[PDB]
C-alpha cells in the first residue's frame, strides 16, 4: 500500500 | 530515539544504497526500509532500516511527498550529511 523506491 | 547526524560518502557512479517508503501524502515520514549490502549507506555505518530521514544536506524532508523526497535525495553528491532518528 505504501510505495517503495530504490535510490 | 535521539536525533542523529550521519555522514555518507559516495562516488558519482553509485546510488545511495537505500530503499525508502512513506511520505507526506501517506501521513508517514520518509523511512528507510532497506539498506543494500556493500553500497554507500551500508558502508557509512550510521544508517539503519527503520530510520526516518529528517533532512539531507540541510534540506528538510519532514513534510515532503514520496517522489519529492526521491528527487531531493538522488540530487545529492559526494559528502552527504543526513539528519535521522529511529522511532
Amino acid at each position: 500500500r505504501l510505495p517503495t523506491s530504490k535510490i | 530515539g535521539p536525533i542523529r547526524k550521519v555522514l555518507l560518502l559516495k562516488e558519482d557512479h553509485e546510488g545511495l544504497g537505500i530503499s525508502i517508503t512513506g511520505g507526506k501524502e501517506h501521513g508517514v515520514p520518509i523511512l528507510i526500509s532497506e539498506i543494500h549490502p556493500g553500497q554507500p549507506a551500508d558502508r557509512c555505518g550510521g544508517l539503519h532500516v527503520g530510520d526516518a530521514i529528517l533532512a539531507v544536506n540541510g534540506v528538510n524532508l519532514r513534510d515532503t511527498k514520496h517522489k519529492e523526497a526521491v528527487t531531493i535525495l538522488s540530487q545529492q553528491r559526494g559528502e552527504i550529511e543526513f539528519e535521522v532518528v529511529y522511532v
